[PDB]
């Protein structure tokens, strides 16, 4: 086992006197993927600039100047290739993935992508009001809305609170201009990363970017990445009330540490401890995640997850759960509870497990090429370089309870959370009450 | 249930009076009043539980036990005062309750409010009593007045009161029975509270808008708790300055003087937190009048809510009974003045005046300016 | 000589129940009547009624009010329940008098 | 920093918060007291006992 780690081949990595950075890992595999990973987002985006990140990443596709539409898609879906992505906050990205016989090709899409968009004036005045339809829909599932304005009050005031997607209002203005005044802004090799998984021989892929990406840095400005402006945690609550729903959500945190943070380890096992229930699953008889067995016994939510969410310098590490209108509070009780026991008499037969429930997924986070270069794709732009499997092992391999304790508490205990909830919460106690639920009656 | 504050027959009622309550998030002060008249309900039962731990009921010990009970025993002297004072912050935050829960038409909360009165009068009643116990001056001759009151009652009554108290004349008996029913009643006091506030929690608390409060309503425990606590410490601190600086301000000092048989002081001036019903009273000249005047003086309470018309619920919105309302807790302190007052021309007749208005503005102006209002607004 | 209208208009900002910003309707104590009146209620008119007195709750817990400007003008006041009460009401009486 | 000092140190834990209450008011009894009776006394020179004890005690 641990060999298995040890004999897992390292992922190389060199930038260009450019300034991406690129890097991936080789394995036997005739497939792969490859993608650009911005380190642009919605954070990044102003008042009247909010949006723009996302109502590009719907042109990202829809051509280039070199081959518009028809041929740039009759070029990728002929090669069997799949070119999909993101936009969050802090995170953007464009990954490919075709046979690795198709590295110079597949990389060179890339980068007549985040390059060259069309930003055809015709092709937007679409997309938007495709967006501002796409939106509509975001809306109703409120397994996120739940979520945006956790950060609308957990971050209030701040870029982060700003929700990826952006207000109507904008989407509906955005000038063909702006967009261009994103791309031209963000976009640029230092932030980007180049990274690949499969069958790929990093100089092949190399030469191929330091082919197709010809940028040449002249300031000294060009060859530096801005640090953003920090962002205010607020404990506060925001409720979105309507008892006309099936259920409501609830999502409380505190803030997080930030990627850089060695403790985001320790943390991480912390929500291992609790993890996640969702009435499919087969378990009144659940590992000690009481919150899970709790929740089924006395069927106290439809499903939880515990999620530390983290950023560049901040983060929000709390819970989710989704109830009927009329069990919303015990269940805060018995979970919020369980913060406690986590963080005042958590044991080590407990954190045992959880590690191993970590490691597991520690693996499978990587399971397959697109997902490989993910964290390849994140690793480098969020924490300086990879994070081999064999390193996040020791690093996880290594907590013991009185470590988790120390964590939690010093994360959680009798600090100022920030809640949300949509729904029929009418049963939903105020905050003072889900506050001192924050310190243990010890 | 996880949660064992409401998984504990016990214990549930605490975390369901206590916390956990929906109340009205829009309360004003006037909402203390209660969980004030509960720790009066406390300060008395305790301090006197205390007090009678020295008492001794009979004419000949009765008024020096006390006096024993001050100087003799330590802090005794603090007890006492205390407990008179008690009396006072009692009857005082009754006073504003009843206020309160009349201008907002808490009265409409009927049960609740029936209850209320009944302790009212029972708070009325036992401090009555218990005022005798020292057997002073002011003691007898209330003890003698206040039952030969229901002399008025025929048939039934000369003979109700030569029970009332001991055999004849207010004598010893008449004392020892007292004190048991002042050592017994507070509890039923105490009883009829908590059937009052069952009453209540059946139908939340009010609120001053006087419209449904189920559109915002927090939990009792965080908000109120404390918002009590503080009330606690604001309307305690009168309380103990007077009990600490000047005791007897509110005590009439001819009670100091041991009760006489023979002699009834010239300048009977009964306890203030009585004077308006007492003047009333007197100011209607004719034994059955003057007590039935009184009768109703305090038992009208029963029918406010009967005699109440606005389409609204409080009166915030009704300026016009609004004023007429001052009118009337004005026209009340007024009759008390009166009641402190001497029988003469330039009172008496101002006297049986207010004595006058108190009832029209209850019995007619209220629900007069009441349909007139809604008029005022096409209801 | 004085107009009902004219004292009406009076009475209204009198009451000052528009400061907090809702209408009359929204301050009638609610009886047996008005209860089936605003169980009869369109839901568009009930949750605006509904916002509207949590934000009167609101405020009224807060000692504070609305800026002169949001208070409601007296002919501008909706009578939205007004209808729908008076057919309760005269439904009931049919009622009561059929029982007899 | 003191309140940060306070807090860390003697409000976070509701064990220790307790336990300053406690030898906390056994120095503010002392010493409010002290203050007091002090405070009442000097605004009663020579007129209590204590103050014409030592007539049959000198002062
Ligand atoms: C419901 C609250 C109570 C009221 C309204 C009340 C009121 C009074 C009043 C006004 C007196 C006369 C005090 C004076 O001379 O100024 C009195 C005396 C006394 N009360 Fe109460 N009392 C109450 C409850 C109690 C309780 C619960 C006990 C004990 C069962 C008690 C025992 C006595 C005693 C020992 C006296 C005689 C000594 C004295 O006059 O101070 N009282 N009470
Ligand atoms: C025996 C002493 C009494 C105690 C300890 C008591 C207690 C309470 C308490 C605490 C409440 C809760 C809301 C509030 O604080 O106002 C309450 C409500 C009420 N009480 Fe009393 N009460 C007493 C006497 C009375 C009296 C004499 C009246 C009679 C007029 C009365 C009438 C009411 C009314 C109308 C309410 C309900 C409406 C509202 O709370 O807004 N109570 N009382
Ligand atoms: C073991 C202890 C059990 C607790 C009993 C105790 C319990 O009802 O405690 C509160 C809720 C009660 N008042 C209120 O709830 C209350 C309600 C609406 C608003 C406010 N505040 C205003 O802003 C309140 O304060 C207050 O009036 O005391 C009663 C009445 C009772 O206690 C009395 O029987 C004691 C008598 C019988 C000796």
């Amino acid at each position: 086992y641990a060999q298995a780690l040890q004999s897992v081949p390292e992922t190389q990595v060199s930038q260009l006197d450019n300034g991406v950075r690129v890097a991936s890992e080789q394995s036997s595999q005739p497939t792969c993927t490859v993608g650009v990973w911005i380190d642009a987002g919605s954070r990044y985006e102003s008042e009247k600039n909010n949006g723009a990140g996302y109502f590009l990443e719907h042109l990202a596709f829809k051509g280039t100047k070199n081959r518009p539409q028809n041929a740039l898609e009759k070029e990728v879906e002929s090669m069997g290739a799949h070119l999909n992505a993101y936009s969050s906050r802090e995170h953007t990205a464009y990954y490919i993935k075709a046979l690795s016989k198709d590295v110079p090709k597949a990389v060179e899409l890339l980068a007549d992508i985040v390059q060259n968009c069309s930003l055809e004036d015709s092709q937007i005045e679409k997309e938007r009001d495709v967006i501002v339809r796409e939106l509509q829909e975001n809306d109703t599932s409120m397994r996120e809305v739940v979520f945006n304005y956790l950060h609308a009050t957990a971050f209030q005031g701040t870029g982060l609170a700003q929700s990826v997607e952006g207000p109507s209002e904008n989407i509906r203005k955005l000038s063909r201009a702006d967009l261009t005044e994103y791309l031209s802004t963000h976009y640029t090799a230092p932030r980007m990363v180049l990274a690949a998984a499969g069958g790929v021989e990093h100089q092949q892929l190399l030469e191929l970017a330091q082919k197709h990406f010809g940028g040449v840095p002249f300031t000294y400005d060009d060859d530096a990445v801005p640090t953003l402006s920090k962002c205010r945690f607020t404990g506060s609550q925001i409720r979105h009330r309507e008892d006309g729903l099936p259920l409501a959500h609830v999502a409380i945190a505190v803030e997080g540490p930030g990627w850089a943070h060695p403790d985001l380890v320790a943390l991480q096992v912390a929500n291992a401890i609790i993890g996640h229930y969702d009435r499919t699953y087969g378990g009144g008889l659940h590992s000690s995640s009481p919150l899970a067995s709790i929740a089924v016994t006395n069927k106290l939510c439809q499903s939880f997850q515990t999620f530390s969410i983290c950023y560049s310098e901040t983060g929000l590490f709390g819970f989710y759960f989704v109830c009927d209108r009329m069990s919303i509070d015990d269940m805060m009780f018995v979970l919020q509870g369980q913060w406690m026991r986590l963080c005042t008499s958590i044991s080590e037969s407990e954190v045992l497990r959880g590690k191993n429930f970590l490691r597991n997924a520690l693996v499978s986070h990587l399971d397959g090429t697109t997902p490989v270069c993910e964290d390849i794709g994140r690793e480098l732009l969020t924490y300086g370089r990879r994070i081999p499997l064999e390193e996040w092992e020791e690093r996880l391999a290594e907590v013991d309870a009185r470590m988790v304790r120390e964590v939690c508490s010093k994360y959680i205990y009798d600090q100022c959370p920030a809640v949300a909830g949509p729904g029929p919460i009418e049963q939903l106690p105020d905050y003072n009450r889900i506050r001192s639920g924050m310190f243990w009656l010890r | 249930a996880p949660n064992i504050r409401k998984s504990h027959p016990l214990l549930k009622m605490i975390n369901n009076s206590l916390i956990d309550l929906p109340a009205p998030s829009n309360i004003s002060a006037w909402w203390n009043f209660g969980s004030l008249l509960a720790v009066c309900l406390m300060t008395q039962i305790l301090t006197g539980l205390l007090l009678a731990m020295h008492y001794t009921a009979d004419t000949s010990l009765a008024f020096s036990s006390v006096a024993h009970t001050c100087r003799n025993v330590q802090y005794g002297w603090l007890i006492r005062n205390l407990h008179a004072n008690g009396a006072s912050f009692f009857f005082i935050c009754i006073f504003l309750h009843i206020g309160r829960g009349l201008y907002y038409g808490s009265y409409l909360y009927k049960e609740t409010w029936n209850t209320g009165v009944i302790l009212l009068l029972t708070l009325m009643a036992t401090a009555f009593v218990g005022y005798v116990l020292p057997w002073g001056q002011m003691s007898f001759w209330g003890a003698t007045v206040i039952t030969n009151l229901f002399s008025a009652i025929p048939y039934i009554g000369h003979t109700l009161v030569e029970w009332a108290w001991g055999g004849f004349s207010v004598d010893n008996p008449t004392l020892t029975r007292f004190f048991a029913l002042h050592f017994l009643l507070p509890f039923a006091i105490a009883g009829i509270t908590i059937i009052h506030l069952t009453f209540l929690h059946e139908s939340g608390s009010n609120n001053p808008l006087g419209i449904s409060s189920d559109s915002d309503k927090i939990p009792f425990h965080p908000y109120y708790s404390f918002k009590d606590i503080l009330g606690l410490t604001l309307m305690l601190t009168p309380f103990l300055t007077l009990a600490l600086f000047s005791p007897n301000l509110l005590g009439d000092p001819e009670n100091f003087t041991p009760a006489n048989p023979l002699v009834t002081p010239p300048h009977i001036k009964p306890e203030w937190y009585f004077l308006f019903a007492y003047a009333i009273l007197r100011s209607i000249p004719n034994k059955l009048g003057g007590v039935l005047a009184l009768a109703a003086s305090v038992l009208i309470l029963f029918l406010i809510p009967f005699l109440h018309k606005s389409k609204q619920r409080t009166m915030t919105f009704r300026p016009l009974s609004q004023t007429l309302f001052w009118l009337l807790v004005a026209n009340l302190l007024i009759l008390t003045w009166i009641g402190s007052q001497p029988v003469e021309h330039p009172f008496i007749i101002i006297g049986q005046m207010a004595s006058l208005s108190y009832f029209t503005i209850l019995l007619i102006l209220f629900p007069t300016i009441g349909t007139l209002e809604n008029k005022m607004l096409n209801y | 000589s004085r107009w009902l209208e004219g004292i009406r208009k009076w009475y209204y900002n009198a009451a000052g129940f528009n400061k907090y910003g809702l209408m009359r309707d929204d301050t009638i104590y609610e009886n047996d009547d008005v209860k089936e009146a605003i169980r009869r209620l369109p839901e568009n008119l009930y949750d605006d009624r509904m916002f509207r007195i949590k934000r009167a709750l609101d405020l009224n817990m807060r000692q504070q009010i609305l800026p002169k400007e949001q208070w409601t003008k007296y002919e501008e006041d909706v009578p939205y329940l007004e209808p729908y009460l008076k057919e309760v009401i005269r439904e009931r009486k049919e009622r009561e008098e059929w029982d007899k | 920093t003191l309140t940060a000092r306070l807090y860390s140190l003697l409000f976070r834990r509701t064990s220790t918060f307790a336990l300053t209450i406690v030898v906390g008011a056994l120095l503010f009894e002392r010493a409010f007291d002290q203050g007091a009776d002090a405070i009442y006394e000097h605004i009663n020179e020579g007129k209590l006992w204590k103050h014409i004890k030592h007539k049959y005690e000198n002062k």
